[PDB]
């Protein structure tokens, strides 16, 4: 049951700047691995599918990447919140896995 | 040469309904600058503009830039 | 239909020729000649119209033998089977700008400049519609349109959206004659002259 | 648009049935794509429980494949949790997400439920 | 007739060929007065209702004609091959991919090819030339069964009891109407060349690149109407052939007891609603498939075919009764 | 069989290309837009049909330009349904190419198509 | 090309043949000649340009 990194282990960030969690994959996962969000009231959502693309209206500054078994998700600035914590999963085979998470605070 | 329809188009918007006409695109064309500066603009989806004030000025133009405009010319 | 994908309504002008009595201004053709040769021959065909056939109605036999021969046209091959020019002469077609469809849209951001030796018929309103796109070129795309990257605007195009920039501005023509070489005045011209070519 | 709607018994007592239930609007069961099942821990850590596809094949976890059981209700726009004898090991929020398939860019769950708490417990509630 | 040249020699016709635009203007505004004139025709026919027994074959005849009519100018278009005439050509050859199964093969046959290409226009061009003798040898067996009962009259009764001969009266009657058709065809001709056509066609036809004002032929419209009025392709092609078959049924719903609309006020009334309907119908063509439009395009369909099938055997059954009522004792 | 260069196609543009007579469409689809599609009712729909069924790589939406009506080819970026209008008898076609309101009986048809580099086989 | 294909040859044995020699073809994107091996689709060349 392919198990991810999730990493660091919830490291908050300063209000005007960026950050950047990142997954690792036990195995080879071929791109497939989307980042989803939690903001605080519990609602998770979509942000990047396949590695790195956008979902309908997660804004052009979300990035994310990655392949084979290391893979990014590069916010730009933190403004005006992105309060949440922000899981990952492989979808290269059965059953899928998410990560750890990545709880991200203010300083 | 101040040219001959530039000229004839001047004259014609500054007549009654020149003056009436030019304003009531002003005034839309404010309203449109009033909504472009506030938040998550590019996704209010039914963006105002103001064509139909804009051709219904060039109507009023017309209809007098254009039995007039040709003797000017040679 | 939105007044917008329309496009305005191009007003009733009073041409020299309109009527059922009304023969060209064959002046005015023989300076839209001239607005046709310095402007638009940049980027605009007019292939199904002949030198021979500006003699006699903008011009005289060698005023047409002259820039006939400003142009090489293609002539048979010599006796080693070599391709060669040569002049041109009364019994051809005024040559288009570009050498294919292709080099006519890589020089305008991938449009392709229509020919004009039938545009006063290919399009409704026609002397006026020429006209007023010519002269209607305004300012600024109106309040709230926002313009795509190389085109402008106007009101008399459907969705006003041209791959056109605008190209007259007054006097950028020498008008041989004498005349007002304005824009006005250089459009009613090549209008009256592209009313003739395709009629 | 499309809208995931939970509702279900959240306060189940041990060696029981937890049962769920996802009601959708705005697209159809019947139609494409695949309707899953997902809780949250307590410590803050998802998991994937199962799925029922769009023409109702059963991909379960095998971590929890003796224990349920997803079905849906076809006239009605609705899938169905029903996990058998449950312990506390099984507290969690429970979420209901569409997933998309592509070939290129594989799954994705792009619709999401709002949320139901279950706590399993021995406590009593007024039925 | 070859894709290439095809648009050119036209132009070639015009700016070249000796007399060629009063060749082409003439041929072209003809077309349209054969149309106008063959419509006013078939008014005629249906006002005094000559498509009434001992007539019916001459009548029926003239709805294979008006058929060949369609088939050859539509044709003759297709051979200009500028944008309207390539998309025409598209649309027509595709009505039979409405044919069940097959249909999309007919079609294929039909092209020549992947699409209306070059052994197109070419077949387009040949059929052509084919057809109009066709309408002539059919205008004789037209003129026959006319000739074997001979002309109604605008009274409806019987002429066998004062006639006179063709020459000279009629010779020089029909004299009168034929300089006036002259006249009017000198005079789009000359003056007004285009004043009927699309100016899309002067557009060299391109297979990537629909126009988007799709206008066509006046004559035409009230069927485009008709078809578009159908939210479904096989249903609406259907829908469109009928508006033209149903002129078959005229003979037998017409109820009445007399011919002619002559003495005939409530006929009269709504066989003028038919004639402008049909001219509605057409306006509906030439609009944008917008709101009201599709909704009022929808109403004159019914309102059409409800006239031959419904309005006219109710009316003239009706009618039948004011005339007997209408009079005697008891 | 022929190639686009997908590269050359900025986030949002129309580009057709000629493939066996016919014009073939290439949207480089928004995922805004690419929501939008996968986000819709079958039975709202006359030829019903998954999104993602229709395309490969849901960022490309590749289809011939026919309009499965009578044979028109469809104005882009237009209509009541963020696709693509018939002018022909008014077919809607939605940001799926898919039939939504006219007289049309299908879904404009999906070629045969393979990717390679950003070079794409519509063969 | 073709026409030889099923009567005195195979059909690569044809391709072999027929790009052995450069047709003209359709402009780059700039406006600019090109070759380009043959196809079946051709007609066998003639040794001279004209
Ligand atoms: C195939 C498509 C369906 C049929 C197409 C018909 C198309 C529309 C026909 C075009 C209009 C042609 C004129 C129609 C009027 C017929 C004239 C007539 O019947 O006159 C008798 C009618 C009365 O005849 P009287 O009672 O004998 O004098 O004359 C008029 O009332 C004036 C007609 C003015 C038009
Ligand atoms: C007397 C001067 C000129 C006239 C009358 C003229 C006229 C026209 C006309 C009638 C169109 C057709 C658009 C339509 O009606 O649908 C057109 C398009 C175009 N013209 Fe010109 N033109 C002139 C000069 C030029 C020049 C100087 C250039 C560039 C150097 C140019 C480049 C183009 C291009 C690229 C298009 C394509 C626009 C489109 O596809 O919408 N033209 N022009
Ligand atoms: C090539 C086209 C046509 C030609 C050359 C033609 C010729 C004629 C002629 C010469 C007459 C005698 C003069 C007259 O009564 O008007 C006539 C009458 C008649 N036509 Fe035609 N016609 C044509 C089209 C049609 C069509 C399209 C129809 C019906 C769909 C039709 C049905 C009739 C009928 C029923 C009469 C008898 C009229 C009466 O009793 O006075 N004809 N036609
Ligand atoms: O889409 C059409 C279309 O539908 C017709 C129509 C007009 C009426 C035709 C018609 C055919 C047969 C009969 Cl018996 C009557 C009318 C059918 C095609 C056209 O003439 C046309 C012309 C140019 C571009 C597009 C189109
Ligand atoms: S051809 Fe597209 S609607 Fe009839």
């Amino acid at each position: 049951d392919i198990e991810l990194t999730q990493t660091p282990v919830s490291l908050a960030a300063s209000l005007g700047d960026r950050v950047t969690i990142s997954c690792r994959a036990s195995q080879d996962i071929n791109n497939f691995l989307n980042w989803y969000q939690q903001k605080p009231d519990g609602t998770i959502k979509l942000l990047i599918y396949y590695t790195s693309r956008l979902h309908a209206g997660v804004p052009s500054r979300f990035s994310g990447s990655g392949s084979g078994t290391d893979y990014s998700l590069t916010i730009s600035n933190l403004e005006p919140e992105d309060i949440a914590t922000y899981f990952c999963q492989h979808h290269i085979k059965f059953p899928w896995t998410f990560g750890a998470g990545t709880k991200l605070e203010i300083k | 040469v101040t040219d001959q329809l530039e000229d004839l188009r001047e004259h014609f918007k500054n007549t009654e309904e020149g003056k009436a006409l030019v304003h009531h695109y002003e005034e839309c064309a404010e309203r449109v600058k009033i909504q472009q500066q506030q938040p998550g603009y590019a996704d209010l989806e039914h963006k105002e503009d103001c064509v139909e004030e804009f051709f219904h000025l060039q109507h009023y133009l017309d209809t007098a830039t254009a039995p007039r405009l040709f003797d000017k010319l040679k | 239909m939105t007044a917008a994908e329309h496009g305005l309504h191009a007003p009733a002008y009073a041409w020299s020729h309109n009527g059922p009595f009304e023969t060209f201004d064959h002046a005015s053709i023989r300076r839209g000649y001239q607005v046709y040769r310095e402007v638009c021959a940049a980027c605009h065909s007019l292939d199904r119209v002949a030198w021979r056939t500006l003699v006699g109605v903008s011009h005289t036999n060698e005023e047409v033998r002259n820039m006939a021969e400003e142009f090489e046209y293609d002539d048979e091959p010599d006796e080693q089977g070599n391709p060669k020019k040569r002049p041109g002469k009364l019994s051809d077609y005024i040559p288009g700008p570009y050498p294919n469809e292709q080099a006519a849209r890589a020089a305008n951001q991938g449009a392709l400049p229509p020919d004009l030796s039938l545009i006063v018929k290919a399009r409704h309103g026609g002397c006026d519609y020429i006209f007023s796109l010519l002269t209607g070129y305004p300012d600024e795309p109106p309040a709230g349109v926002a313009l795509p990257p190389g085109s402008n605007y106007n009101p008399y195009f459907p969705g006003g959206s041209i791959a056109m920039a605008r190209v007259l501005f007054d006097d950028m023509v020498e008008y041989e004659d004498g005349t007002p070489a304005t824009t006005s005045q250089m459009a009613k011209d090549v209008t009256t002259f592209l009313n003739w070519c395709a009629e | 648009e499309v809208k995931l709607q939970e509702s279900g018994a959240g306060l189940v007592q041990p060696s029981q049935s937890l049962s769920l239930t996802c009601s959708v609007t705005g697209y159809s069961i019947t139609s494409g794509y695949y309707w899953n099942w997902i809780r949250l821990f307590p410590g803050n850590k998802l998991e994937w429980v199962g799925y029922i596809s769009n023409v109702g094949d059963n991909n379960y976890n095998p971590s929890l494949k003796d224990r349920l059981s997803i079905t849906r209700d076809t006239s009605k726009n609705q899938f169905f949790l029903k996990l058998n004898s449950v312990t506390t090991e099984d507290t969690a929020t429970y979420y209901c997400a569409r997933s998309e398939y592509y070939s290129v860019t594989g799954y994705a769950m792009d619709y999401w439920g709002q949320g139901t708490t279950v706590t399993v417990s021995s406590a009593w509630r007024h039925p | 007739s070859n894709i290439e040249l095809a648009f050119s020699s036209v132009e070639h016709i015009m700016r070249d060929v000796h007399n060629g635009y009063i060749l082409r203007y003439l041929h072209a505004n003809g077309a349209s007065f054969f149309f106008m004139v063959m419509f006013m025709h078939m008014a005629k026919g249906l006002y005094y209702g000559s498509y009434r027994s001992p007539r019916v074959t001459l009548w029926n005849v003239g709805v294979i004609i008006f058929i060949l009519t369609i088939a050859t100018a539509f044709l003759g278009y297709c051979c200009v091959y500028g944008q309207m005439s390539h998309w025409g050509a598209t649309v027509i050859t595709n009505l039979f991919s409405a044919i069940p199964f097959v249909g999309n093969d007919i079609v294929s046959w039909l092209w020549g090819g992947f699409s209306v290409s070059n052994p197109t226009i070419q077949r387009f061009f040949a059929l052509h030339y084919l057809v109009p003798f066709i309408i002539a040898a059919m205008v004789i067996m037209h003129l026959m069964a006319l000739h074997i009962h001979g002309s109604s009259n605008p009274l409806g009764i019987t002429g066998n009891l004062d006639r006179i001969p063709m020459h000279s009266y009629f010779i020089f009657k029909d004299l009168v109407t034929v300089f006036l058709f002259m006249l009017i065809l000198a005079l789009f001709v000359f003056y007004s060349p285009n004043t009927l056509g699309h100016p899309d066609n002067y557009i060299p036809g391109n297979p990537l690149v629909t126009p988007a004002s799709i206008v066509p032929e006046w004559y035409l419209l009230p069927f485009y109407a008709i078809l578009r009025s159908i939210p479904d392709k096989l249903l609406g092609v259907i829908t469109m052939f009928a508006a033209i078959l149903v002129l078959l049924v005229l003979p037998f719903t017409d109820r009445s007891v007399v011919r002619g609309n002559t003495f005939k006020v409530l006929s009269k009334f709504f066989f003028f609603i038919f004639v402008f309907n049909f001219v509605l119908l057409g306006q509906i063509g030439a609009c944008h498939v917008e709101v009201p439009y599709v909704l009022m395009g929808q109403i004159a369909t019914f309102i059409y075919f409800a006239y031959f099938l419904i309005i006219v055997p109710v009316i003239s059954t009706i009618e039948n009764v004011l005339f007997y009522i209408g009079r005697v004792n008891k | 069989k022929v190639e686009v260069n997908l590269a050359a196609i900025p986030l949002g543009k129309n580009v057709v290309v000629k493939w066996q007579g016919k014009p073939v469409f290439i949207r480089h689809r928004t995922p805004h837009e690419i929501q939008e599609a996968n986000s819709v009712d079958m039975s709202a729909l006359k030829d019903p049909q998954t999104d993602a069924d229709r395309v490969k790589d849901p960022q490309w939406l590749i289809m011939l330009g026919i309009c499965t009506h009578l044979g028109c080819v469809p104005i882009g970026e237009a209509g009541d349904f963020g696709g693509w209008f018939c002018p022909c008898h008014g077919s809607h076609y939605d940001i799926s190419g898919r039939i939504r309101k006219g007289p049309a009986p299908l879904n404009l048809e999906i070629p045969a198509y393979e990717f390679d580099g950003d070079k794409v086989i519509v063969g």
